[PDB]
């Protein structure tokens, strides 16, 4: 409780990055042009949902090894508290003491975004048979995110970095299946006092 | 000094077995304004301290309604109805469970009365600062004051003059104190800087309920004053 | 000097002539019939009727400019610009044809933004 | 007076002097400012935002309603969202609804795609043709019927 | 009582904030479309705890300084007792609610929350809560009386914390994340 | 899902290659110099689509073996769910178990992406009709891609080495009957645990 440990993730997009829109209103005033809007600011600047590709990659790995992890992403699954998964990122009793920033991007949605023409093509025809229009980010954007972790154990950065690589060798956002968000990530870790803030 | 003020942040007064009143009442008013003086050190400090003062009257908020003139109360009822225009009453409470701590709070933006009388020369400065106060940086009623509920910023404030009523058939306005009445009024009064606490519960007269009484109490005043009972012209 | 040649093409290729910043007059109704009727025989199409709205309104002078470069005659070759008619025509309907599409497309340049977008969601619904 | 609003850092060191490659836009006002591409993307995105801020019944049975209605939910051409679409269509008017069930049902004149979902099944080509053409008869019947009665049907098979 | 300290905190949010709907007759007629209602008031604007948040922030902070504060059941002896109220003395920093600026049209927004099967890579749930946007301007004017020395800087330390962590609901998953901007003030005369 | 299939996938061009930008800004951009770009990184790579090519191989070829997999290349057709390509490739209700990366190229557009003069001739004067200039990749050109299978079968290598025969035989890309897209496949193959990551 003495000691926070600051991890800043930046990540930089190796192949196409889509996350799509979850506000209803900017959805719905973007389906004029767009049909898969990306996950923008009101500052014009895109967010990516962090803490849940983290969990997951980290329960992925984690029940692959053998530890006692529990799989919060089935439909009724109530998350333990008896977990390393559920001592980093929370369970319905204790939060979650790694606090995940969202993954925000360090440019504007004019320099990142870019409305795209995607395809559903017949295969005996050979023929478009459907079109639509999605904004995804270009490659080489920069996206900052800090986690945050109050009562750091010793296999807390171990895991968040095992976990990158996870997320950097599967993806993040959507579209993950069909080549999108690929990305790499670098890690500056530092270890705080949570009196950093008095004076 | 009529005037009228707003809510932003909503209130939550409570009374016994489990109601809150739907409009701030005086002694809330009071409360709060002596707090002020006391954190001012204005000189009339020490008469909000005592509990009997009746030269400055700190009459009842009451709701203001569409009509533009004070919601008035009705007997044997829990609301109040402009009689110029067909009610304020439970409707405007609202169920607030919060982090465990279960409790009702008034909803904000609905205007109320802010009628105080002052019967003498030696406040109009004073009260003048507590209306200036009240305007800059806003007073606070009921529960919760340092979280921020029941903030009242005023919208009006007019120094009008104001005359008792000559007349003896006087309907109640708020809850009068009677040595024999049936409604049981409760308040309290702290004393900061001494840290003590009292709940005062006294037997009394409720509102909305004509009086034919020749005594006329000077304007009002039922007996407690500092809030307590009001009365009207019928 | 090769990404310099090909940036500095880039630069000029923006801010060309007066974005966001003489002409033949037709009834309204004769204007709905002519683009009604290079409509249907693949003159004025939805891909024409776009960059007719997006150069108009970047202003006039962009909106006559697209125009006298689509409908210009190359000397060299004889061909117009535009998307040639469907059907049985001979060359002199044809260039007749080709004269209308100039004419409507440069009496509508006069019009006001809003009685063009209301004469082109009709052909381009996603103008 | 020129101002340069291009970021000063990441500059190189070539001959004994600092250097780096701008590639920007000049810009009159008392100052004669130095902008990039970004600054022009919003500026272009700015004006065209300004330019495009100017932008201004064959009733059946109602037991037909409902046995079409069924029909094109279990084949898959009247969805939840078409429905949702449909209701919020209706509770902005009626000539509303004509338009949307208009816009989806019109036949492309170059492709020959209705905006309709394919109907799951293995019908005919024929008959997945007549299958719009009853989705738009079915619901084009529904804008003629009144809110509380269109609010009924519709959310026995959308429940929202 | 003659010296009076007035801190006027603005805010505006850098990550998407939800602090939960917190009156049920509201929180239930929004449940039929929203899950998670963002807390409004009746004149739509939305209301932030934010007494609790710097209390909190000055528990953390100063038991791991090692100074005696309670950690909240008060003491009445500790310093974030005078400043934020024990059980029998009042406290002398009365926090406003952070309202906002601008109306519920223009700042909250409805929106989707999924939970995810880590096997399928599918939406096993969704939900909706509605949330308050980024660069909404919001204000706050925290009330301190008889005004110790050290009362600003350790309000602007519970501050910058709160920008470290974030304020409503949600903060693990990057909501909350605001930035802080302060005026102080005293206060005396007529 | 104690294992995962890895299958790097190293493709070298024989004939030129197209595909096309999908963004509408940098079509916009190239199409003041070029008729046809290619789809390019903002990193100036080359991108091609892959997921749609192995999953639209596979879906002819297991239609004309007779296996019960259904069509996704019709009109808004819906996945079944219940066949081979639906589990490798993706369904309604489960994402697809192969994560098929975008073919991303070695080399930059100043290496690889050439100018192109295409022409129409008429079948009677034999002169130029018309002309455009597409941006095409040359041939030797190196392309890779990594294809991750989550809880493999057995017969997924045959099946992805199929399908990228199938794309040897017929192309890649647009333009492939006028001879475009005539590629070859080299497959690295390798079987990772999925705790790999956890130090
Ligand atoms: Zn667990
Ligand atoms: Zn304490
Ligand atoms: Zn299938």
């Amino acid at each position: 409780a003495k000691t926070m440990k600051k991890i800043y993730v930046t990540m930089k997009t190796l192949s196409p990055l889509y996350t799509g829109e979850v506000r209803r209103e900017d959805k719905e005033a973007a389906q004029k042009r767009v049909n898969f809007p990306v996950r923008k600011t009101a500052t014009n600047k895109v967010l990516i949902p962090f803490k849940g590709a983290l969990r997951s990659a980290l329960e992925i790995m984690l029940k692959a090894k053998g530890e006692n992890v529990c799989d919060t992403g089935e439909s009724r699954a109530r998350p333990c508290g008896r977990c390393v998964t559920c001592s980093l990122f929370g369970s319905m009793g204790r939060a979650g003491r790694a606090s995940v920033d969202f993954l925000i991007s360090n440019d504007t949605k004019e320099q990142i975004v870019r409305e795209s023409t995607h395809l559903r093509i017949e295969r005996q025809t050979k023929s478009a048979s459907d079109t639509f229009k999605g904004e995804e980010v270009i490659e080489g954007a920069t996206f900052t995110a800090t986690i945050t972790i109050s009562n750091p154990q010793e296999k807390d950065l171990s895991l968040i970095q095992s976990a990158l690589k996870f997320i950097e060798e599967n993806g993040i956002g959507g579209w993950l299946n069909k080549g999108y968000g690929r990305v790499s990530f670098e890690v500056k870790s530092e270890d705080v006092a949570t009196d950093r803030f008095l004076k | 000094i009529k005037g009228i003020l707003e809510s932003i942040t909503g209130f939550s007064i409570p009374l016994d077995n489990g109601e809150y009143a739907l409009y701030p009442a005086g002694r809330h008013l009071r409360g709060a304004i002596g707090y002020i003086a006391f954190n001012l050190d204005l000189p009339i400090s020490s008469k909000f301290l005592d509990f009997d003062f009746d030269d400055i009257i700190f009459r009842d908020l009451l709701p203001i309604s569409k009509c533009g003139k004070i919601f008035y109360p009705e007997k044997n009822s829990n609301s109040l109805k402009c009689p110029s225009c067909n009610i304020y009453g439970s409707s405007v409470l609202r169920n607030i469970m919060a982090r465990g701590l279960s409790y009702k709070e008034v909803i904000e933006g609905k205007k109320y009365r802010l009628s105080i009388i002052v019967k003498d020369e030696k406040y109009l400065n004073e009260m003048e600062a507590i209306i200036r106060y009240i305007l800059s940086y806003g007073i606070y009623l009921g529960n919760k004051v340092s979280k921020g509920y029941g903030k009242f910023k005023i919208k009006e404030y007019s120094i009008v003059d104001i005359l008792p009523v000559k007349d003896s058939e006087v309907l109640l306005l708020s809850d009068a104190i009677i040595d024999n009445g049936e409604k049981d009024i409760v308040f309290s009064k702290k004393e900061i800087s001494s840290s003590k606490f009292e709940i005062i519960r006294k037997r009394g007269k409720a509102k909305g309920d004509i009086i034919r009484d020749n005594n006329h109490n000077g304007f009002y005043i039922g007996y407690g004053g500092l809030g307590f009972g009001e009365i009207i012209s019928l | 000097d090769m990404i310099w040649n090909e940036e500095y093409n880039k630069m000029r290729s923006q801010i060309v002539a007066e974005d966001f910043s003489a002409l033949p007059d037709m009834s309204h109704d004769k204007i709905i019939e002519n683009i009604e009727y290079l409509f249907n025989i693949k003159i004025l199409s939805k891909n024409r009727i776009k960059e007719f709205w997006e150069e108009f309104c970047k202003g006039q002078k962009a909106a006559i400019k697209y125009i006298t470069q689509v409908h210009r005659k190359n000397p060299n070759t004889g061909r117009r610009n535009w998307n040639p008619p469907e059907g049985d025509f001979t060359d002199n309907e044809i260039e007749k044809l080709y004269e209308t599409a100039y004419n409507t497309l440069l009496s509508l340049i006069k019009y006001d933004k809003n009685k063009v977008y209301n004469i082109l969601i009709n052909f381009n619904p996603k103008l | 007076k020129v101002v340069l609003n291009i970021n000063t850092d990441n500059m190189c060191n070539f001959a004994s002097y600092r250097l780096m490659p701008f590639s920007g836009f000049i810009v009159e006002k008392d100052r004669i400012e130095i902008n990039d591409k970004n600054w022009f993307d919003m500026i272009w995105n700015e004006e065209y935002n300004k330019m495009r801020s100017q932008i201004v019944l064959p009733d059946m049975s109602h037991d037909k309603i409902i046995e079409n209605i069924e029909y094109l939910f279990n084949i898959k051409i009247l969805s939840k969202n078409r429905i949702k679409e449909f209701w919020e269509e209706f509770c902005k008017g009626q000539k509303a609804a004509i338009k949307y069930i208009t816009q989806v049902h019109r036949k492309n004149p170059n492709t020959g795609r209705r905006n309709w979902n394919p109907p799951e099944g293995d019908f005919t080509d024929n008959e997945i043709e007549k299958l719009y053409e009853t989705a738009y008869n079915t619901l084009l019947s529904l804008i003629k019927y009144d809110k509380n009665k269109v609010y009924n049907i519709l959310i026995n098979f959308n429940p929202k």
